[PDB]
C-alpha cells in the first residue's frame, strides 16, 4: 500500500509566526508566550557581516529598532538580549496561541518538519533531515530566515531548527532555538566549508523495510553480513557507519517484517555494489534516507 | 554566504 | 538554490477535521459551519458493499446512528441526507474554527495537499498530483477515509478531494466534496480498473524549468521541436500529450528563464530517447510530475 | 476494493 514523504500538520506552528523588521531588514519570528526568537544577523547591515561584533552592534540598537508584526498588529518591543545567534525579543503580550512546546536539538540524520515562512506568514510544510554534516536541503527563498524545524511529540511542539543562512551549494544552515550553529557555520561572511555530505545509513535500511511492508521485496537477497563486513562497504560509498544502536532502534521493523537487520544490512550491501539494474523501490530510483526508522513505524501502522 |  | 515538494499550510484544515462513527466504522469528517461531510459508505456493512442501494441503507439509518466527536466533545446531529458519494450530516453547532472555504473539481495533473487524519485527528500533510487517470498515489491507512485534499488560495481554502478507498495496486480515489467520484470508481466491492498511469508532460516541462532557475543547466541541447513531432515521441512513453493551452501555462517560466517552451520540448524529447547517463536533476534520478507551472512560479520567487 |  502507499508511502510517502510527510510533514506534521503545522497550525500550531503557525500560530507563532511572525515578521520582524530592523533597518531594511524583514525575517521571520517565532512568538511563544511574551518572547519572539529570530537570527540576530537581523541587527547586521551588509558591511557589519564582513566582521560582526554582535555583542556591539546590539548595544547600540534599542527596543524600537525592532518592528515585530503578528498580522496587520504590531507588538510593542520592551526588551532585546541575545543567546549565542539567537535574538530574543521581549513583548508587552502572551501568545494567546502559544502551543505547549519544547526546545530540542536533533542528531545528525533525524527528521523534522519546515514551516517556511515569508514576511512573518506561513508558505508552505516540507518534512526534511538533518544531514550528517549539519546542513539542511531545504527550499528557503529571501526573507525565508527565521522559518523553523519541528517535531509534534503527542501534544508537544518540540522546536529543533531556525534558519540562518544558505551556503554556496545552495544547502541551509541553522541553529536551534538555543541559537547554537548546527554544524561549524558562523552567521558571518567568510569561507566556510560544510563537510562531506555522507547518505544516512540507517534511514535508508528503514525506508526498505517500509518498502518490504508495502510489498516491494525484489532486493532482498539469501546473502547475510556482520555490522563490520556492512561497515567496509558502506565506508567505500560515502554511507556513515552503522552502529549496533542503530540496529537496535531498526528492531521494531525487524520484528514487524521478520528480516533480521542485518539480512536487510546484506540486501543495501548488494543494491550499493550492483546499483538497481533500472528497478526502482517504493517509486523512487535512488536510495531515500530522509525517513527515520520511528518515520516508518509512526506512517505503517 | 547569503543570509535573509 | 534549493528545491522541495511542499505542502499548504494545514491550520485552516486542522480545524475543519471530526470523528464520525456509525456501528462499528469510524472514520473522517469535515466540519465547516453545521454541516459535516464524509464518504457514504461509513453506513455499510461488509456485506451491503458487495451491492448496496444507499438510498435505501441511509433511510434506515436515523441522526443517533451517526456519533461525531469534535476532539473530546460530541456533536448533536439534528439531520442525515445524501449528496452523490458524501453523507452530509447537519449538527447543532456551527464551527468556531470554519475558514473562508470553496469547493472546486480540479482537472487532472493538478496538485494540492492531502490533510491525512486518523480518527478525527491530523496526522501528516503531503502535497501530490491528481494522476491522469484520476487516481491517487497516496499515503493512507484503515481510518484515513475521509482525509481532504485543498489548496490555499489567497485567504480560501479550495477543497478538491475527499479520500474514500484504495485500488488493489495501493493507489486512492476519492471524491470532490459535491460527492462526484474522480475516475470511473463506484463506492463498492466490485472490480474496477483505472486507467493506463500517464507521465504529466507539462508537470515535467514546468519542473525541468524549476531545474534551470536553480542552475541545473546540463540537459540544455541546441536542439528544437514542434508541439506535434514532441507529442509523437511523448505518446511512444506513455507521457500526457502537450497541448497549446499547456504551452500557455509554461509562458511565466519561458519568460524568467528565456528559453522557449519547445525548446524546453527538445530537452524533455532528448531526455526520454538517451535516459539520463546516470546523472540527476534537482537530485532526482527520475523526472517529476507533481509540480504544475503555478507550484514552480508559486516557489521560485 | 479496500475501504476505511
Amino acid at each position: 500500500s502507499g508511502f510517502r514523504k510527510m510533514a506534521f500538520p503545522s497550525g500550531k506552528v503557525e500560530g507563532c509566526m511572525v515578521q520582524v523588521t530592523c533597518g531594511t531588514t524583514t525575517l521571520n519570528g517565532l512568538w511563544l508566550d511574551d518572547v519572539v526568537y529570530c537570527p540576530r544577523h537581523v541587527i547586521c547591515t551588509s558591511e557589519d557581516m564582513l566582521n560582526p561584533n554582535y555583542e556591539d552592534l546590539l548595544i547600540r540598537k534599542s527596543n524600537h529598532n525592532f518592528l515585530v508584526q503578528a498580522g496587520n498588529v504590531q507588538l510593542r518591543v520592551i526588551g532585546h538580549s541575545m543567546q549565542n545567534c539567537v535574538l530574543k525579543l521581549k513583548v508587552d503580550t502572551a501568545n494567546p496561541k502559544t502551543p505547549k512546546y519544547k526546545f530540542v536539538r536533533i542528531q545528525p540524520g533525524q527528521t523534522f518538519s519546515v514551516l517556511a515562512c515569508y514576511n512573518g506568514s506561513p508558505s508552505g510544510v516540507y518534512q526534511c533531515a538533518m544531514r550528517p554534516n549539519f546542513t539542511i536541503k531545504g527550499s528557503f527563498l529571501n526573507g525565508s530566515c527565521g522559518s523553523v524545524g519541528f517535531n509534534i511529540d503527542y501534544d508537544c511542539v518540540s522546536f529543533c531548527y531556525m534558519h540562518h543562512m544558505e551556503l554556496p551549494t545552495g544547502v541551509h544552515a541553522g541553529t536551534d532555538l538555543e541559537g547554537n550553529f548546527y554544524g561549524p557555520f558562523v552567521d558571518r561572511q567568510t569561507a566556510q566549508a560544510a563537510g562531506t555530505d555522507t547518505t544516512i545509513t540507517v534511514n535508508v535500511l528503514a525506508w526498505l523495510y517500509a518498502a518490504v511492508i508495502n510489498g516491494d521485496r525484489w532486493f532482498l537477497n539469501r546473502f547475510t553480513t556482520t555490522l563490520n563486513d556492512f561497515n567496509l562497504v558502506a565506508m567505500k560509498y560515502n554511507y556513515e557507519p552503522l552502529t549496533q544502536d542503530h540496529v537496535d532502534i531498526l528492531g521494531p521493523l525487524s520484528a514487524q517484517t521478520g528480516i533480521a537487520v542485518l539480512d536487510m544490512c546484506a540486501s543495501l550491501k548488494e543494491l550499493l555494489q550492483n546499483g538497481m539494474n533500472g528497478r526502482t523501490i517504493l517509486g523512487s530510483a535512488l536510495l531515500e534516507d530522509e525517513f527515520t526508522p520511528f518515520d516508518v513505524v509512526r506512517q505503517c501502522s | 554566504i547569503e543570509t535573509d
